[PDB]
């Protein structure tokens, strides 16, 4: 539908913990002041959105009844698929992996896929805003996720941890949600600059290609020109 | 002459050596791949994963001889320390001719349309001539490679559609006019030489880069000394420093820990957990003060 | 009355300048938090 | 602080960390490895001193 | 003068145009005459600041 | 195996080179006078080791 404005998918890059530094680093990041396409037409139907994957997406849902909670990703979206299924009253739970035959996607109700075989691997894993805030990309998709609680964006800075890096070794051409207020954008190579507190956290970035002085600020690896 | 030289550098020597190995699971799941009855064709070739495992390398030596053992990254022997942080396994069946094409770099139609190794590619391809298992006197069909394609492959891609490719310029349907099946049989012959017989090859692939690693270290732990120059071994990071008690507020996600110049300042414990810093031990230059030969032979 | 027996501006132009480098025995530092990077910080044998 | 972060840089060699290369390879390999690290970090000194 | 010369010099290496090592040459060679190209054209701009 | 550098029973348990070695490994094809249909019971090798 409408398309939003925010600066926002900051995560930890890695596993090393660094304090009061200033790390220039290069990996996918959403881009600052990227366009972001925002999203009940199922009603009692479905009529859900397909997405393009591209090189990896950016998802945040602040949705009190979770009405999305899993997602296929695959090369076509057909009978031969990764259906990572994930139904979460908890942050991450029940997550489901590689093809299944047939999805389920009854008010107030939520149905399972019912599928013939698993001729393919499976894994498993068990655990006012609640903005479930997480990235995937890479051979292995690492969901990260912040929660810091009405649901409108503050608009403001802040850094997300990784919560799964389950493996996976497919094609992700594609994307769709899987369903019982959301944004949704896309990845791109980037640098950033990250500043690091005392702590083990992020409190700010820039964004290298943004603009000049953004990219002047990296030169000197400084948020202060 | 009279005056003040530098001539050397003291350096505080560690008294103690140390490793810190995480909970030895005493699982070691490699029989599993190199001994299975059946191997994938490469086309399709087989992978697993391993985790939450310790590996003792001597049981492949006992496992069998072997055609061809090459690693990059990482040479045989040093693979008792720890070798892995992510444990993956490829298996396929592949012609003689053929075995020096599954390295890094190389060109062929395996390397170009069935299976393919990163240019950066740490690990390492064993081998084994298996023609007493897989050939047969009528020749062993159920191996098949891709010998069309309409591009090359990207590292560790798993190709495995079956749709009809043509060589041709009419687009056509079925098989013959020019349209041929992607795969094709290798019959493997007792009779055939050695360039022609099959081969069982298994890569082991893994990346030495991160912190944390749920596999690997036959090698014996030891207690945990602090507050003393010792040697030090957390996890395949060797050196020599002054461990101690930290105060730093690692994350449960982080593992080890850097100081400005991104040089290792900091370990969690892979038994206990506890954050160490890492404070190398004492050095600095020595100089000798001598009033001079034709003086004294006083020296400071 | 001041320590060092500085003139006024003399203590003023020392007060402006910040020295980076500070030498002095660097093991007095110690450890105990994270590292200054003064720029060796002595380990990487730069002094 | 440039010559110190020198010696991050790998200069083609499979690792920045002398340790890891002693460690991971046997001394044939790691003497080649090991010569790759010892010309970048001459020519770091020697760019440091002139 | 003296700089733009030199991007004409092999270095050692086959070639001296990248395009030539890369389109002739398999990767893991290529890598090696271009890691030729690059030293003695790194040394040449060393050369010409210093 | 006989190299410098290899491994394997002979490289691990009977005979092993220098990593820096230098001379000429040369060998030659003995199965016309050496062998017997009863089979040459005169060569063995170590085939284990501490
Ligand atoms: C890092 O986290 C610690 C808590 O683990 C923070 O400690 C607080 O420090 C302030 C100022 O000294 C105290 O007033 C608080 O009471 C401390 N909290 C606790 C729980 O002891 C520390 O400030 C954090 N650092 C940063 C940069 O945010
Ligand atoms: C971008 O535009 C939207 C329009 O609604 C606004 O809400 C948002 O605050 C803007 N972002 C910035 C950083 O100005
Ligand atoms: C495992 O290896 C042993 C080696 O002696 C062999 O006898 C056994 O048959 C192998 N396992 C299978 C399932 O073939
Ligand atoms: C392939 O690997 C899986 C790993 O779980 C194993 O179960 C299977 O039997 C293997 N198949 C072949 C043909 O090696
Ligand atoms: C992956 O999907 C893309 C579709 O964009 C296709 O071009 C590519 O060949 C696929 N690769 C494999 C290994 O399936
Ligand atoms: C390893 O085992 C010891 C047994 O005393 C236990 O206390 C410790 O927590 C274990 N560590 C891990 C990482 O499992
Ligand atoms: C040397 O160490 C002692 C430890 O008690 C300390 O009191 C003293 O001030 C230190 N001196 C210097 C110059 O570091």
């Amino acid at each position: 539908q409408s398309y939003t404005n925010f600066t926002r998918g900051v995560y930890y890059p890695d596993k090393v913990f660094r304090s009061s530094v200033l790390h220039l680093t290069q990996d996918l990041f959403l881009p600052f002041f990227s366009n972001v396409t925002w999203f009940t037409n199922g009603t009692k139907r479905f009529d859900n959105p397909v997405l393009p994957f591209n090189d990896g997406v950016y998802f945040a849902s602040t949705e009190k009844s979770n009405i999305i909670r899993g997602w296929i990703f695959g090369t076509t979206l057909d009978s031969k698929t990764q259906s990572l299924l994930i139904v979460n009253n908890a942050t991450n739970v029940f997550i489901k992996v590689c093809e299944f035959q047939f999805c389920n996607d009854s008010w107030m109700e939520s149905e399972s896929g019912v599928y013939s075989s698993a001729n393919n691997c499976t894994f498993e894993y068990v655990s006012n805003l609640r903005e479930f805030v997480f990235k995937n990309i890479d051979g292995y998709f690492k969901i990260y996720s912040k929660h810091t609680p009405g649901r409108d964006f503050p608009q403001g800075f802040s850094a997300l941890e990784p919560l799964v890096d389950l493996p996976i070794g497919i094609n992700i051409t594609r994307f769709q949600t899987l369903l019982a207020d959301y944004y949704v954008g896309y990845l791109q190579p980037r640098t950033f600059l990250l500043k690091y507190n005392e702590n083990g956290t992020i409190t700010d970035a820039v964004d290298c290609a943004l603009d000049p002085l953004s990219e002047t600020k990296c030169t000197l690896k400084s948020f202060t020109v | 002459e009279k005056g003040i030289y530098q001539t050397s550098n003291f350096r505080v020597q560690p008294t103690e050596s140390i490793v810190r190995f995480p909970n030895v699971t005493n699982l070691c799941p490699f029989h599993e791949v190199f001994n299975a009855t059946r191997f994938a064709s490469v086309y399709a070739w087989n992978r697993t994963r391993i985790s939450n495992c310790v590996a003792d390398y001597s049981v492949l030596y006992n496992f069998a001889p072997f055609f061809a053992f090459k690693c990059y990254g990482v040479s045989p022997t040093k693979l008792n320390d720890l070798c892995f942080t992510n444990v993956y396994a490829d298996s396929f069946v592949i012609k003689g001719n053929e075995v020096s094409q599954i390295a890094p770099g190389q060109t062929g139609n395996i390397a170009d349309y069935n299976y393919k190794l990163p240019d950066d590619f740490t690990g390492c391809v064993i081998a084994w001539n298996s023609n007493k298992l897989d050939s047969k006197h009528s020749g062993n069909y159920d191996y098949w490679y891709r010998s069309f394609r309409k591009s090359k492959l990207k590292p560790f891609e798993r190709d495995i559609s079956t749709e009809i490719y043509q060589a041709g310029n009419k687009p056509c349907k079925g098989k013959g006019p020019n349209c041929y099946f992607p795969l094709e049989s290798y019959g493997f012959r007792p009779t055939y030489g050695v360039g022609h017989q099959p081969y069982r090859v298994v890569v082991l692939s893994f990346e030495l880069l991160h912190a944390p690693a749920t596999v690997c270290g036959p090698k014996k732990s030891t207690n945990l000394v602090k507050n003393k120059c010792v040697n030090f071994n957390f996890n395949g990071l060797t050196g020599t420093g002054v461990l101690t008690k930290s105060n730093k507020k690692f994350l449960p996600f982080q593992q080890f820990g850097r100081d400005i110049v991104d040089t290792t300042d900091a370990v969690r414990d892979p038994q206990t957990l506890e954050i160490l810093d890492i404070t190398p031990c004492s050095f600095g230059g020595v100089s000798v003060i001598t009033p001079g030969t034709n003086t004294s032979n006083q020296v400071a | 009355s001041k320590p060092s027996k500085r003139s006024p501006i003399e203590d003023l132009l020392f007060n402006k300048v910040t020295l980076a480098d500070a030498g002095f025995i660097k093991q007095y530092g110690d450890c105990l938090g994270d590292i200054a990077a003064r720029c060796a910080q002595k380990f990487n044998g730069l002094t | 602080n440039t010559l110190v972060k020198q010696l991050s840089s790998k200069f083609g060699a499979i690792s920045s960390v002398l340790n890891d290369i002693l460690s991971r390879l046997d001394p044939p390999e790691a003497e080649v490895q090991i010569d790759r690290l010892i010309t970048g970090r001459l020519q770091s000194l020697q760019t440091y001193v002139t």
